[PDB]
C-alpha cells in the first residue's frame, strides 16, 4: 500500500515506494512533500543520469525525508531538484546498465534455405527460438529474436544470400541488457571499429553522450 | 499474312517441354530481387555498382 507514482508516466516500468517509518517521520508532514518527490522521481526517469534515455524496471525506495516545517523552505523549485537529483545518485550506486530493444523476426523459407538462414541470423548477435513447417506448405517459418541496432539490413542480407526465397518481417518485442557496464573507463574503444559484446555498452553509452550534445563522461558521486 | 496464332493447350505444353533446356524453371520474381531494373537504375543514379551488376 506504499505505492506513491508508477514510473515517468501513469503506467512507467518504474515503482516509487516510501519506507519512512511512522515513528522515525511524521506521516502528516511526509504527505507535504510525497506529492512533490513523486514529480522529482518521475522527472528524474523520464531523463536518466546515464545517456539522457528512459529508466526501466527499477524499484525506488525512500528510506528516510526529513521535512523543514516550515512551508516557506519546501515546495516549488526547491524540492523538486533536490529530489530528481537523489534519485540519480541512487540509481548510480546499483550497478547501472543499458537496455537494447530487441526485435522479434518471422522468416518464410523453404527446407533448404533454413540453414542459410541461420547463418545469416549467427552473424548479427541472432538467437534463433523455433523453426517449424508450415503445416501444408512446402515452406518453413523460423521465429527469431535479433537486437534491434544489431538489424539494419538483415532483411537484404536475408534475401541476397538466399536468392530472394527467404523473406522476413520483424517488429519490436521487449528490451534487454547490452552485455557490457556502462560505467567502465578501463575500456578503449577505436572510432571507426565494431567492438566486442564485452564491452559494448561504454560504446553505446558515450557514443550517445556525444550524440546528445552532453560532456564525454558521467561524475558518480552522492 | 501469319500476324496471328491461336493455339491448343496440348500445344503449348509440347512447345513448353521441347524449350525447357533455354527455360529458367522459375516460378518468381523473387530470385530478381536488388538485381532487376529498378535496382540497375538507382545504383547507376547513385554512382554505386551492385556486386556481379552493371557499373
Amino acid at each position: 500500500r506504499s505505492i506513491w507514482a508508477f514510473g515517468p508516466d501513469a503506467t512507467g516500468p518504474n515503482i516509487l515506494v516510501d519506507d519512512t517509518l511512522p515513528s522515525e517521520v511524521d506521516k502528516a508532514l511526509l504527505g507535504s512533500v510525497k506529492d512533490s518527490i513523486v514529480q522529482g522521481f518521475q522527472w528524474g526517469t523520464r531523463e536518466g543520469p546515464l545517456c539522457d534515455e528512459l529508466i526501466r524496471n527499477v524499484k525506488f525506495k525512500i528510506l528516510d525525508a526529513v521535512v523543514a516545517q516550515e512551508p516557506l523552505h519546501r515546495g516549488g523549485g526547491q524540492i523538486i531538484p533536490t529530489a530528481r537529483r537523489v534519485v540519480y545518485s541512487a540509481f548510480l550506486m546499483a550497478t547501472p546498465r543499458l537496455m537494447e530493444p530487441y526485435y522479434f523476426v518471422e522468416v518464410q523459407a523453404p527446407a533448404d534455405c533454413v540453414s542459410a538462414v541461420y547463418t545469416v541470423l549467427a552473424r548479427r548477435r541472432g538467437h534463433v527460438t523455433q523453426d517449424a513447417p508450415i503445416p501444408g506448405s512446402p515452406l518453413y517459418t523460423i521465429k527469431a529474436f535479433i537486437p534491434a541496432i544489431d538489424s539494419f539490413g538483415f532483411e537484404t542480407d536475408l534475401r541476397t544470400h538466399t536468392q530472394g526465397q527467404a523473406f522476413s518481417l520483424s517488429v519490436f518485442h521487449h528490451w534487454q541488457i547490452v552485455p557490457g557496464d556502462p560505467l567502465d573507463k578501463s575500456i578503449v574503444i577505436r572510432p571507426l571499429e565494431p567492438q566486442p559484446a564485452p564491452h559494448l555498452a561504454r560504446e553505446f553509452m558515450i557514443k550517445t553522450r556525444r550524440r546528445k550534445g552532453l560532456s564525454e563522461d558521467v561524475s558518480i558521486s552522492k | 499474312t501469319y500476324q496471328r496464332w491461336q493455339f491448343t493447350l496440348p500445344m503449348m505444353s509440347t512447345l513448353y517441354r521441347l524449350a525447357n533446356q533455354l527455360l529458367t524453371d522459375l516460378v518468381d520474381d523473387n530470385y530478381f530481387y536488388l538485381f532487376d531494373l529498378k535496382a540497375f537504375f538507382t545504383s547507376k543514379a547513385l554512382n554505386m555498382a551492385i556486386p556481379g551488376g552493371p557499373k
